[PDB]
């Protein structure tokens, strides 16, 4: 009984090392260099839309310009 | 040549950010340069970034601080920025404007050299085949320097770069087995970095035949703008005029890239990725595609521009611009340099666009297409074994992966670890890449052809 | 354009639609493989599944690239193409044949059986790249790659 | 592949935290079952 | 009748991209419509995007290459764009601006409508209750269209939603236990694309029903701003006046929000999402909501927009305002694509909003609800576990979880995967799918009420 308790605790402990191996080395980091990803796009959507509120700004000054 | 008195406007309209909007400007001129006495007797100067009507917007090189709007006299020399040269600029250290700082007199010229350069005709553009054997095998072995190759050194903030700049100026040498001068400009790059280059280059003669620009971190930083164009304006008159092997370093392009994002911002050009101006391709181009060599003229202007890449992210605009412009890059790896390899250059995203004209038959051996081809192959499934050995463990990798693993491990060992001071012969490179193919049998060499194989790798 | 241009091919070279679409299936099926077997090692493979990954990357690395700047791989005419194509699949078709006739049996035939008896065989599938088109003519390289489906079959034969 | 291939938005990036701390929380039960395993394994063999 | 002369003025004032700014005008009408004249004869069209004083903006559908200050000369027609429409239009080809391409007359006139057409009556319109048995049965079993259903096929770049669509086109009839007119509004499609429609339509020998208007590629990209409405404006006069019933096709909704973001951004409009105008809502709203029958009128307008989606994100503005206006979509899925699944109809994000009432007793059958509630169950449960067994293997999985992978399996390879040729009727399509729900046992089927269980599961 000792054995095959041995032997199989051992399968179980190589499968379930090679299953935490295989998430912190591959899922996980995948994630966390996807959210690097996701946050420098979303900081580039607010970058554009800061560039167009500021040349819609600018061009309301210029309008300010031409009327007066 | 300029005969005319030139017109001194003390009509200042404005100043904003590092832009002196002058008005009542007559006839102004783009891209003038103007000369600003501030109120104190400071004399800075800037360049008319745009002319409208009478306006002038003066982009000052030493920024606005201390501008009186009534007081500030603006002379306009009446002509583009204009370098003098002459060869005596070999063995002189110069501030980014070009203004001596080692205690010499200015440059007495023997031309004057529009900064901007012009871009050489590409039907008389000749294409770089000799190689140079920078002695570091990562590169003459796997990434090849032709001579004229745009070839950056990637790397980040707390590297050897500096080391491996060095190494390459004190070792470059043709394969054929007379001196390179260089141009030395620096940007935003610190003391330690600046007394670093300058001690090497003189505790090597080669000081003599070098000539450094320097911007410093606490100088102007609308100068680093300049401060490349100087260096390739010297360089070219060097290479193209005087027929020397120009071997030109530019520190920091990252420190210019950012100077350029400073100026773009302040002018509110449309940006692109990461906030750098929508143009910066085109400007890294205009400093970059002044390299190269041209048809009857002897000389020749290498390019090894550095930049830190920022988070070392290749991805980042500097670095990815830079490798869409450039024939190359020599990759300088943390994850090298953290395990004290020296020099730490990973070749696997290395390249070399001219590496493969600059080898083979009759220039350096025969093999070396082959042998460069096989140590990336071979490299690239040592990465991934261990990259799988990270999962499955020691238990679960067949012979073939354990032969991977021992390669990668002594192909790190001998191949691209290297000493500081040590010379590699090319030769000396593609051998001791055969002794690392050896690991191998033949049938896993795949990249390598049977002609090939039968001859070089028994012995 | 791959619809349209069938009318052409189905005519000119008549096995190479089934071909591409057998390629394409295998280098799938090798994709489909790949993350499991990243998360999870090479002991739950079957022997087919083996047969598809290492087909596959015969067909990476031995018929996908090209080193563009060596004489016999600058160019590469599409009768060499097409043998090339229709070599690796054929041997794709004979071991996974070789796997599922041996897998109810004592003789089981399996991946590293067929690799030990044929290192030779792939590896002339691995060199079929290095014909020259021009250096060796177009009857010359044909012939060869009819004579290496020929020494397959005849390996596959004593195999089994 | 490098990122998992989810477009780039708030709501991805709301997915993608959930998602990493599911795969923390999975990393920590089986790095337990793992230590219950060895340790069981462990007196195994020493008996 | 307008009897006054009209008044032509070559006052132009600028030229800004697609955009015409006069001067002088005399009162200036708001969507006017302006024949402009530039110097060598060319005649274009264009409407008044904005009037103010005694200024108008006109905005070229032709483009304003070759225009002019001080020559063009722009008449101002004093009536908003009103089309001529008429029977007849049904066996013609029209481009984008509805003027004849296949060298037929022009369309003398039954009536002139005002290409915005007239909205109706909430009160008024009837609800779509009939099932169009569009023969595909990733329609027909899980997002049934009815006959008025505003139903876009969200696709990406490469998708075959072209031959989806074309699919439809040619099987689309109601339920058997009345012939489509077609209009077809080609918007931003390629040569290959138009010709593809043209030459399928005269195929099926339809051509007696269909009205193309075509905008290419290469045409000018403003007049596909007035396409989708001379398309839907002569739909209307077919549906609601002849008493037809007409099925709206438009090709590239992302083609026409691109038109909308040039004249946007042309402009200078405070803009949205992504660029796009804010108003992108309300004016797709005007498109798509000009389907559906309406009471007395014995016609009906069924509309069957297409979209590429940019980089296949549905959360991108002209799919999310889409999926916002018309009644669900149907959606072509890249994933299943590139498995070779024809039509890569995906049935988790596409919803057919009217579906629910237009199935059932007496209308197409009495399990037709439970099937394609359970089928979708199935389906979104077998693409967990399909995700699952990537982390877990087929070890870990339990044999319910396995019953649902071999579900998923055969519903792609049953049920969606269909001839391009090849009509399920919507029986044919029930079957299949109760084929596959067989494969679970009773107690796993819970969206099926116990009876409609019995009824059909031994069969």
């Amino acid at each position: 009984s000792l054995q095959t308790s041995f032997v199989t605790l051992d399968e179980a402990i190589k499968i379930t090392n090679r299953r935490v191996n295989a998430i912190e080395h591959v899922i996980i980091p995948r994630i966390e260099r996807t959210l690097a990803y996701i946050i420098t796009e979303l900081d580039e959507r607010e970058r554009e839309e800061f560039y167009r509120l500021k040349k819609i700004q600018e061009k309301k000054k210029i309008i300010k310009e031409k009327s007066e | 040549y300029l005969s005319q008195p030139r017109l001194t406007y003390k009509t200042v309209s404005g100043v904003n950010g590092p832009l002196v909007i002058l008005d009542h400007v007559k006839f102004p001129r783009y891209a003038e340069i103007v000369h600003l006495t501030l109120p104190d007797g400071t004399k800075r100067s800037g360049q008319v970034l745009e002319v409208s009507g009478s306006k002038a917007v003066v982009q000052v090189f030493e920024g606005t601080s201390g501008i009186d709007a009534k007081k500030t006299s603006c002379e306009f020399t009446g002509d583009i920025l204009r370098t003098p040269v002459s060869e005596d600029m070999l063995g002189r250290v110069f501030n980014g404007s070009g203004k001596p700082i080692d205690r010499g007199p200015v440059v007495l010229a023997e031309d004057f050299l529009d900064i901007m350069g012009q871009p050489i005709n590409p039907q008389c553009r000749i294409y770089p085949e000799e190689m140079i054997q920078t002695g570091i095998s990562a590169i003459d072995g796997m990434n090849s320097i032709a001579r004229g190759q745009k070839i950056p050194i990637f790397s980040a903030a707390g590297l050897p770069h500096n080391e491996i700049a060095a190494q390459i100026c004190r070792q470059a040498g043709l394969v054929k087995k007379e001196n390179f001068a260089i141009v030395f400009a620096a940007m935003g790059v610190n003391m330690e970095t600046a007394r670093f280059f300058k001690s090497d280059f003189e505790e090597n003669g080669s000081m003599d035949n070098v000539c450094l620009f320097l911007n410093l971190a606490n100088d102007p930083t609308i100068e680093r703008i300049i401060t490349p164009r100087l260096a390739l304006t010297t360089a070219e008159f060097l290479a193209y005029q005087c027929e020397k092997h120009v071997l030109v370093i530019l520190t920091d392009m990252s420190s210019y890239a950012e100077a350029l994002r400073e100026v773009s911002a302040a002018r509110e050009e449309v940006p692109g990725r990461r906030g750098f101006p929508g143009y910066m391709y085109t400007d890294l181009a205009t400093i970059y595609e002044r390299a190269g060599r041209v048809e009857g003229r002897n000389g020749s202007i290498t390019q090894i521009p550095i930049l830190t890449m920022p988070n070392d992210d290749i991805t980042h605009p500097i670095p990815d611009l830079t490798g869409y412009i450039t024939e190359g890059q020599i990759y300088v790896d943390r994850q090298l340099h953290n395990r004290q390899i020296y020099p730490p250059i990973n070749v696997l995203p290395s390249l070399s666009r001219l590496m493969k004209s600059a080898i083979g038959e009759g220039m350096t051996r025969k093999d070396h297409a082959d042998v460069s081809n096989q140590l990336y192959a071979c490299y690239a499934i040592g990465k991934d074994v261990q990259a799988m050995k990270a999962v499955v463990g020691e238990e679960a990798l067949t012979s073939d992966d354990l032969l991977y693993l021992e390669f990668l491990q002594k192909f790190e060992k001998n191949f691209i670890t290297q000493g500081p001071y040590e010379n590699r012969t090319v030769y000396e490179t593609l051998d001791i890449g055969w002794q690392l193919l050896r690991i191998f049998p033949k049938e896993m060499l795949k990249r390598i052809p049977q002609s090939t194989l039968s001859e070089f790798y028994p012995r | 354009y791959m619809r349209a241009l069938d009318e052409y091919y189905d005519k000119h070279f008549t096995e190479f639609v089934p071909l591409r679409t057998k390629a394409k299936e295998i280098l799938q099926e090798e994709e489909d493989l790949a993350e499991i077997v990243q998360l999870v090692g090479k002991a739950s493979l079957a022997e087919t599944d083996k047969i598809t990954l290492e087909v596959a990357k015969l067909i990476k690395d031995d018929f996908l690239q090209q080193n563009g700047y060596t004489p016999y791989d600058r160019f590469c005419p599409f009768y060499k193409t097409v043998g090339m194509l229709s070599n690796m699949i054929s041997f794709y078709d004979m071991a996974r044949r070789a796997v599922e006739t041996t897998a109810q049996s004592d003789n089981k035939i399996t991946w590293s059986i067929i690799r030990e008896h044929m290192g030779e065989i792939l590896y002339k599938l691995s060199s079929m790249k290095f014909k020259d088109p021009v250096k060796d003519g177009e009857a010359k390289i044909k012939a060869d790659y009819a004579q290496l489906l020929e020494d397959m079959q005849n390996a596959f034969r004593s195999l089994e | 592949k490098d990122r998992i291939e989810i477009f780039p938005s708030r709501m991805a990036q709301t997915i993608m935290k959930a998602r990493l701390k599911g795969a923390q929380t999975g990393r920590n039960l089986l790095k337990k079952k793992s230590d219950a395993l060895t340790l069981r394994f462990r007196q195994i063999l020493k008996k």
